[PDB]
């Protein structure tokens, strides 16, 4: 339980994929592939905003 | 700040390709019909497949793709016809597609070369390349094994699919002396003579030019059979004259609509 | 390795005779020195092949093992024996036997 | 408290695989190992087994 | 498997050349002499040929029906 | 005017130490008048070069005669009457150093103003009279021009 | 009589009747 | 390739992108100059070299080890009398602006091989799938839409970053959250 | 909502090893499958674009978010705290090619330069003067590259080749072959960059500009240099071939006499030892101090063989270009692709006595040679003996060994360190104490 | 299928270039694959020196 | 950036630095406090940067080598302790999991 | 799967415009014209014809990203010439010119054929 | 011996002659350190200065030391020998025609190529293992170049229009059961 279980679970919203080079990306950024975008989300509250 | 006055001269025209050479233009406009023979020159070719029966050894997918790779002389039809997506009908029509037919049953004992004589075409202009060399070769079937399917032929340019691609070969060069230096050989007699170096067999390459421009493009346009390979140029030069008027329309909104 | 019957010898320099062996200088020497040469030892196994670890992290580590005046070794003998508390000794090793 | 994998699923993944699967020897000497001599190409090993093909792995 | 249609590189039908191919060697050319009888220069098209292995041959031994 | 110097030289030495490039080379050309050394590295391939030329080379501040100091940006629609007109390499530097032979008490009489061209470099090493209007950091040109006499 | 610098296609000879005769998979 | 040399497509061009020889054989696949140097696979481009002598010759060269007959000054000489540069060099236009790229590119044909990693077979994501049922965290495997591990190391590297928050989250509030 | 572009997320690849293995990245989404990411990044990651993959977590709150940004993003990891120096740095095809764009001679004229500036997005408007204007306006590779270096920057270094005797003579400030990198105000003024000066070292020009300037200007520094220099690189273009690998038929036969001369000296020593005249070294026993002087010799002679293989290099070689950049390769992969490949050992000795009292069954009882102990004379270019193809095989195993135990053996050594050190921190008393607040250090780091 | 000619190979449903050498199990191909072991019946003298003797005769 | 010109000679008192550099020595503060103990420390922890401080920034290098001004010298002075006092250690900082 | 389908180089979506001016601010009398649905073959001619009108002090275009399609150009000319009108008259030009090349293309067939 | 046995198949001469005629021999390792071996038969049964002049055995071929996966390599002696490691390891996932009656087979997960060609520079020794009957690969025209950017660390750039024709197009089988 305290290694497998307790130091490390298994989380919700990863992904894994191959990596290929974009040397037309900033350095900070990550090209995700776009059903990888469309499966993980993100809970956005609402505001008047 | 104007035009330029590029002049032609055809050295050999064959069925097969075009040696021309275009002088005094630059090279951006020499090496984008280049680009535009590859892909904006509309052809026809098989894109819809529907397959009925087949029992071949081959998959179903494997024959339809070699069926798309089929080439099929269009010649003045492909400019009659529309694009698919833009015929206003339900299920196409003899104005946007050509519609083929192959029905094939091995009965005998030999094997069958299913080849593209099979392939009967309802338009009598439109055929897959037979007219005047043996065939591209389909399948084989065996004994009691068969294929029969019927597929539909539309308009399109090399560059969504390379079925659509008109050329086996574009043969672009200029400044054949490397008189301009745009390339530097490390040892410049190891190198092979053009074909068109107006050169001696004493001197590698020619003494160093400082102020010049590209000019004299060397061009060997060579066919795949579907269009005529001076219609393959004729028509990449139309096809990007009409890329351009359409962005100056499309300009000429945005200016006065700003 | 002795270090203690090599000191005294005479025409032996009982400054700079140091020994490569970190128990045997804690037994000789101090704990204090002992910190001192462990961490010696532990620069010379890194900058060996020309590359460089900042300073600070190896006198944190050195000062980690000899903190408690003793040499607290970095196994299971060396930190479960240390009072950090069941919780985090059961994530190391032995995971029952102190619980 | 046997062995394992003594007797494996063959690989028909291409006809070399099925191939070099038929042909392949095993030393049982356990994983964990940290020891390099039974891992080493003895020279010994000269005409009787190939020194180029050996997994990249832990074996 | 079976002879594809276009030389990947070029573009160029190579579809219909294998038998006429297989046919130039039966005669007596040699295999660099049959490929340009056919008309392939480009060596880019003539690996298409060359290196062509032929299992629809092998795969029509297969009879499903006699 | 701006002509912070100007001179004949004549070259003496072609790449001594060997060619390390290849459009590049380093004239070592002497003085004629003001006795100077010059260390040039020109475009050797656009403007050549060969042993015993002899060059009129004009470092200037400026290239409009009346000395309007201009920015330092290209614009090549322009009118105004340029010095470069009546030359054949025009370049454009920055001069990067001004060593001399100082002592701590009295001055220097020897000075080496090294500009640098773009990353084509040049010491201009003579007597620190001729070389008085360089200053470290400051914006000149090179205007050099074959003398066929 | 020997068999000398014609050997490269002597020496496939024999290996090409020990594989018509073993197989690969012989040892098995 | 048939020397170790594997990797990833990485993007791909048609063909008038390609760069292209004075002729129009424009490259299939374009491999790096880097992953020659430090790993030292000379055969590569011995073999690249005398495929290109094979295809032109018309018939299938030799490759087989230890062979004495055949060298590089030997297939270089072959391939100069079909009339290309001896050492399989040759000179490149730009498919994009069309001008001659000034190093001469090594062009000739490889056998390549298609190894079984495809990438769709890899691709993989989760937000709140199926659990397991002891302890109810996220399944594990592709297959069975599990979710990745966040394992120890990479809890002593977010320790090190000072990250508590994004620690907790992954180790709490996208795992198994209970009361 | 789903994922779109801008948002946080964090990357890691698998071994994590340290800190710099899970940044954070912005995401933006692109059409085929796979994690794409630029390349500098790769060094931090231990990346490799050859079937690796990486993990992608999504932080799922307002405040781990705003956290990720403020603590991990990917400019602000720029500097190690290891080693006090960038992690990332220029490093393949781009390093090449900024060696080959900097060297003195590479001028452009205005429809390259106006092409070069349309991928500079920290660009003022302002097209530069010339460095030529006349007879034709050319711009510099330098004068170009001054454009990218952010702000008013100053550093030296020294290029690669820099001989060493130089700094000493004449020509101190003007250098013959350009070495000596000098940048004043942001300027490129001489030098030519290499892994030396814009690679991951204490006090490069990546460096330095992280310490002057923001990590959001060097987030844009690092992101110019590969955009200007990838696209100057479809105009020269990089490549390397067999024309690379040969020498020039009299290097061969200096290198055929240096060998022939070693194997010849090994052979002196044989005898001597053979009729008792080797004496051995007072600390070693005989057949440690003929091994010695064997590996001595053989040891000159790859060496020298190696090095006169490198001075018949030309310019154009492309071997050379990548490894005077840095970029890819060493001095000793020249070496043994051209000249010679050297002594194969195993376990630090020469290649042992296998079969009883000799290396194979081909070679002769008790042979002490170079060729019948493992020496392998000949390069990758010419190939290898059947013979030295065995023994080249025995001594590339040790090296797949080792990586094999290596992974698993350290891999449980940090473990063991972060376990007993995990909670010493740092108070806002500013001392260093654990857990049990016992204090460790009074002051971090002394 | 044995000193089957290849028409008949063909006409079971096989191929000519199967190798042969694997086992059918519940329809899935095995193959054992070869484990070695020390010779038998042979006197080798090694010499551990991590224990109590200089040398041993194993058999 | 103030343009100094190493060849005129300089306004800046030979004074203004020695005062400048003591009154420099007294921002860079890493043990905090008034006691003896605590001054003992302070003076102890910045001992080396005290040294090299006080070393390159003489009056007879910053006249016969530096050739600052007097308002470079200003500059000189806020930018040597602003980035000081950025590379303090900030609290709440897991070094041992950075040492590991 | 993640495969964009191949007409999407060319067809332009509902709501995208095919050209699309924003004026520069750094410098002035610079605009950015976004083309969408193109690449380096209409983008290098234009190009190219805008460096021989000698009032035009900056020309330039870039792809931004090769996965998308969408060339970016910029031009800067001098205060009595807007950019606008500049890149106008290159394609009036660039029409010209390529009407003419095929008028001769034409001629020179005819001619060969027989001739 | 040669003439006879290039005219096997055509009567019945045969390896087993070549054994029972006291030509070759079987020697095995523990014999082997006894035999006093000569790598080609000419070049080391020649007369110069001596190095044994007493050689009993001969070897038939010395590229007969590489096993199954090893021999497909083409010039395994100008690579370095972990690179021939890497290949045979990767040459056992190279996706090809992997059995003749593949359409009969219901495997779980087979991959074929639809256009496996035979290589263009082959071995010698790569007849027997019959790959030139079952290949798994493609000659393509290799580029070594650096073209865009996208190709850069072990990563390469393929020809869209040459998949579009049907490079590298594969097929993948997978097979269910219940009962
Ligand atoms: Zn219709
Ligand atoms: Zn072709």
């Amino acid at each position: 339980r305290v290694r497998g279980n307790l130091m490390g679970k298994r989380v919700d919203f990863s992904a894994r994929t191959v990596i290929t080079p974009d040397p037309n990306l900033s350095i900070d950024q990550v090209g995700v592939p776009r059903s990888i975008a469309a499966n993980m989300t993100f809970a956005e509250i609402v505001t008047p905003f | 700040p104007y035009a330029n006055q590029p002049t032609v001269r055809i050295t050999e025209l064959t069925d097969e390709n075009v040696k021309f050479i275009i002088e005094n233009t630059d090279l951006a406009v020499a090496n984008s019909i280049r680009r535009v023979f590859i892909a904006e020159v509309p052809i026809i070719a098989i894109d819809w497949v529907q397959i009925d029966a087949n029992s071949s050894v081959l998959h179903d997918e494997f024959i339809a793709h070699r069926l798309g790779l089929i080439p099929l002389t269009s010649d003045d039809i492909v400019d009659k016809l529309q694009y698919s997506r833009d015929c206003t009908c339900e299920e196409f029509c003899p104005e946007c597609s050509v519609e083929f037919t192959l029905d094939v049953r091995c009965n005998e004992d030999q094997t069958r070369h299913v080849t593209s004589r099979d392939l009967i075409s309802n338009s009598p202009r439109v055929i897959p390349v037979t007219s005047r060399q043996d065939d591209i070769l389909i399948v084989k079937l065996r004994k009691g094994q068969e294929l029969r399917l019927r597929a539909y032929a539309k308009k399109g340019f090399g560059k969504e699919h390379a079925k659509w691609n008109p050329t086996a070969g574009v043969a672009f060069e200029y400044d054949p002396d490397n008189a301009l230096r745009h390339t530097v050989y490390p040892k410049p007699e190891e190198w092979p003579k053009s074909e068109y170096s107006e050169l001696d067999e004493d001197e590698s390459q020619a003494p160093y030019d400082p102020n010049g421009k590209p000019e004299r493009f060397y061009y060997n346009v060579e066919s795949c059979g579907s269009l005529r390979p001076e219609t393959i140029v004729l028509s990449a030069l139309s096809g990007l004259k009409k890329k351009l008027s359409d962005l100056q329309t499309q300009l000429s909104h945005e200016i006065q609509s700003d | 390795v002795s270090l203690m019957r090599v000191l005294s010898e005479k025409d032996v320099d009982p400054v700079r005779t140091t020994s490569n062996d970190i128990v045997e200088i804690f037994t000789v020497l101090g704990i204090e020195a002992v910190r001192k040469a462990l961490e010696r030892e532990l620069y010379h196994v890194i900058s060996f092949d020309g590359s460089y670890v900042n300073y600070r992290h190896l006198a944190l580590l050195c000062d980690t093992m000899t903190c408690r005046g003793h040499l607290m070794a970095i196994t299971r003998h060396g930190v479960n024996r240390q009072d950090t508390g069941p919780l985090m000794k059961c994530s190391f090793e032995e995971t029952v036997d102190v619980l | 408290q046997a062995r394992a994998g003594v007797s494996q699923v063959l690989n028909r993944l291409t006809f070399a695989s099925t191939l070099s699967h038929l042909r392949r020897l095993n030393s049982p000497i356990g994983r964990d190992g940290k020891l390099a001599k039974p891992r080493q190409l003895h020279n010994t090993l000269w005409g009787m087994v190939c020194p180029a093909e050996t997994p990249e792995g832990h074996a | 498997m079976i002879i594809p249609v276009r030389c990947f590189t070029c573009g160029k039908i190579v579809g219909n050349k294998w038998e006429a191919y297989l046919g130039l060697l039966q005669a007596e050319y040699t295999e660099g002499d049959a490929l340009d009888a056919l008309g392939l220069k480009r060596y880019c098209c003539r690996r298409m040929l060359l290196a062509h292995v032929d299992l629809i041959e092998k795969l029509l031994n297969y009879a499903p029906l006699e | 005017a701006g002509i912070l110097f100007e001179d004949i030289f004549d070259v003496k030495d072609i790449d001594p130490e060997g060619k390390k490039f290849d459009r590049v080379s380093r004239l070592h050309c002497e003085s004629e008048s003001f006795k100077m050394d010059l260390i040039l590295d020109v475009n050797i391939q656009i403007y050549p070069v060969d042993l015993g030329d002899k060059f009129r080379l004009v470092i200037a501040s400026t290239l409009y005669e009346d000395g309007t100091l201009d920015d330092g940006e290209y614009n090549p629609t322009d009118d105004r009457p340029s010095r470069a007109d009546q030359f054949e390499y025009v370049m454009y530097g920055k001069v990067y150093r001004i060593e001399g032979d100082e002592t701590s008490t009295e001055a220097a009489t020897r000075l080496s103003a090294y500009v640098s061209y773009g990353g084509l470099l040049m010491r201009l090493q003579g007597d620190a009279n001729n070389l008085h209007g360089f200053e470290v950091d400051s914006r000149v040109y090179l205007l050099m021009k074959k003398l066929a006499f | 009589e020997i068999t000398p610098d014609l050997w490269q296609e002597a020496c496939w000879i024999v290996i090409s009747s020990y594989f018509d005769e073993k197989g690969l998979v012989r040892q098995q | 390739s048939r020397h170790g040399q594997k990797g990833t497509c990485g993007i791909q061009y048609r063909q008038e992108d390609m760069p292209f020889t004075c002729e129009g054989i424009t490259p299939d696949i374009i491999i790096n100059p880097h992953a020659i140097p430090s790993r030292m696979t000379i055969g590569h481009l011995i073999e690249c070299l005398q495929g290109k002598v094979s295809a032109n010759k018309g018939e299938i060269g030799d490759a087989t080890p230890f062979n004495d007959a055949v060298n590089v000054q030997k297939i270089s000489n072959l391939l100069s009398d079909y009339g290309y540069h001896l050492r399989g060099n040759e000179v490149l236009y730009n498919g994009f602006t069309g001008r001659k790229i000034t190093s001469q590119i090594f062009i000739g044909p490889t056998y390549y091989q298609r190894l079984k990693h495809m990438v769709d077979d890899k691709i993989h994501s989760r937000a709140r799938g199926p659990i397991q049922i002891l302890n109810r965290q996220p399944m594990e495997g592709r297959s069975r839409d599990g979710g990745l591990r966040f394992g120890e190391m990479e809890r002593d590297c977010q320790i090190a970053h000072g990250a508590a928050q994004f620690l907790r989250e992954r180790l709490f509030e996208a795992s198994d959250p209970y009361q | 909502r789903h994922m779109c572009d801008g948002d946080i997320v964090i990357f890691n690849r698998q071994p994590t090893l340290h800190k710099m293995s899970m940044m954070g990245h912005r995401v933006r989404i692109l059409p085929w499958s796979t994690f794409r990411l630029n390349l500098s990044v790769t060094t931090p990651y231990n990346a490799d674009f050859d079937g690796d993959e990486m993990n992608l977590h999504l932080p799922q709150s307002l405040e781990t978010r705003a956290e990720i940004q403020e603590l991990a993003m990917v400019p602000r990891m720029i500097v190690t705290p290891q080693s006090n120096r960038p992690v990332m740095g220029i490093v393949q095809d781009t390093l090449t090619a900024v060696r080959k764009f900097t060297k003195r001679d590479v001028f452009l004229e205005r429809g390259e330069v106006m092409n070069l500036l349309m991928f500079l997005s920290t660009w003022d408007g302002k097209v530069p003067q010339p460095a030529i204007l006349k007879p034709r306006p050319l711009w510099t590779g330098k004068q170009i590259f001054s454009l990218i270096i952010p702000g008013h920057i100053n550093c030296i270094r020294t290029h690669s080749t820099h001989p060493d005797d130089e700094d000493s003579g004449p020509y101190k400030h003007i250098s013959p072959g350009d070495t000596k990198v000098v940048v004043e105000n942001g300027e490129l003024i001489m030098g030519i960059l290499c892994k030396k000066s814009l690679g991951t070292s204490a006090g490069s020009l990546v460096h330095i500009s992280y310490l002057e300037m923001g990590h959001d200007i060097t987030r844009l520094f690092y992101s110019n240099i590969q955009t200007v220099i990838n696209n100057w690189l479809l105009i020269e273009g990089h490549t390397i071939g067999i024309g690379d690998s040969i020498a020039d038929s009299k290097t061969y036969q200096d290198i055929q006499n240096t060998i022939k001369k070693a194997k010849q000296d090994v052979i002196e020593v044989i005898e001597k030892a053979h009729n008792n005249e080797l004496e051995p070294t007072p600390g070693n026993t005989l057949r440690q101090t003929f091994e010695n002087q064997v590996n001595r010799i053989l040891n000159d002679a790859r060496d020298k063989t190696g090095s006169s293989a490198q001075k018949s290099l030309s310019e154009y070689n492309n071997f050379k270009s990548m490894v005077v950049s840095g970029a890819k390769g060493s001095k000793i992969n020249i070496s043994q692709v051209i000249a010679v490949v050297g002594q194969q050992n195993v376990e630090g000795k020469r290649i042992p006595f296998g079969f009883k009292h000799r290396t194979l069954p081909h070679f002769i009882k008790d042979d002490y040679g170079p060729e019948s102990r493992g020496f392998v004379e000949n390069s990758y270019l010419a190939g290898l003996t059947p013979t030295e193809f065995f023994f080249h095989a025995m001594g590339g195993r040790e090296g797949l060994i080792d990586t094999a135990v290596k992974t698993a053996e350290t891999g449980y050594i940090q473990r063991r360190l972060i376990k007993s050190m995990e909670s010493v921190m740092v108070k806002y008393d500013a001392t260093v104490r654990n857990s049990i607040n016992q204090v460790v250090q009074l002051r971090y780091g002394e | 299928l044995n000193g089957l000619t290849d028409r008949d190979l063909c006409e079971l449903n096989e191929c000519p270039l199967d190798p042969g050498g694997y086992f059918i199990i519940n329809g899935s191909e095995k193959v054992l694959i070869a484990q070695e072991k020390m010779a038998t019946n042979t006197v080798y003298v090694f010499a551990k020196k991590d224990s109590k003797y200089a040398y041993t005769g194993e058999c | 950036i103030f343009h100094i010109n190493p060849r005129l000679p300089s306004d800046l008192h030979p004074i203004k630095v020695v005062e400048g550099v003591k009154e420099l020595s007294k921002k860079l503060v890493i043990v905090n406090g008034d006691d003896p103990l605590s001054r003992q420390a302070q003076e102890n922890a910045t001992l080396l940067f005290n040294i090299h401080l006080r070393s390159t920034l003489c009056s007879r290098r910053m006249a016969e080598e530096f050739r600052l001004s007097g308002e470079a010298f200003d500059w000189l002075l806020g930018e040597i302790e602003s980035k000081f006092n950025q590379a303090i250690a900030h609290p709440g900082e897991m070094v041992g999991a950075l040492a590991a | 799967m993640n495969a964009p389908p191949a007409f999407e180089s060319f067809l332009l979506f509902e709501g995208e415009k095919k050209i699309t001016i924003n004026k520069d601010t750094k410098v002035p009398n610079a605009c950015l014209f976004t083309i969408n649905k193109e690449d380096h073959t209409l983008g290098n001619i234009i190009k190219s014809q805008l460096l021989k009108d000698p009032q035009v002090l900056f020309a330039g275009y870039k792809v931004p990203h090769p996965l998308e399609h969408k060339i970016i150009i910029r031009v800067q000319t001098t205060p009595d010439y807007s950019p606008q009108e500049a890149f106008t008259n290159a394609i009036t030009d660039l029409i010209s010119e390529l009407s003419l090349l095929e008028e001769r293309f034409r001629v020179a067939i005819k001619d060969k054929q027989e001739g | 011996h040669i003439d006879q046995l290039k005219e096997r198949e055509y009567n019945n001469y045969s390896w087993q002659d070549l054994v029972a005629s006291g030509v070759v021999e079987y020697i095995d390792t523990l014999e082997e350190e006894t035999v006093m071996l000569a790598m080609t038969p000419d070049d080391l049964q020649e007369k110069e200065v001596a190095y044994c002049s007493t050689y009993t055995h001969c070897e038939i071929h010395p590229s007969m030391i590489l096993g199954v996966c090893a021999s497909i390599i083409p010039f395994p002696d100008h690579n370095q020998s972990p690179r021939n490691t890497y290949q045979s390891a990767m040459g056992k996932q190279a996706m090809g025609v992997y059995i003749t009656n593949f359409h009969v087979r219901m495997d779980t997960l087979a991959h074929v190529l639809y256009y496996p060609q035979k290589p263009l520079v082959t071995t010698r020794s790569m007849e027997y293992l019959r790959f030139r009957e079952l290949p798994a690969g493609i000659n393509s025209i290799v580029a070594i170049a650096s073209y865009t950017g996208y190709n850069q660390e072990d990563s390469v750039i393929m020809n869209r229009s040459a998949v579009d024709r049907g490079f590298f197009r594969s097929v993948f089988y997978r097979s269910y059961k219940e009962q």
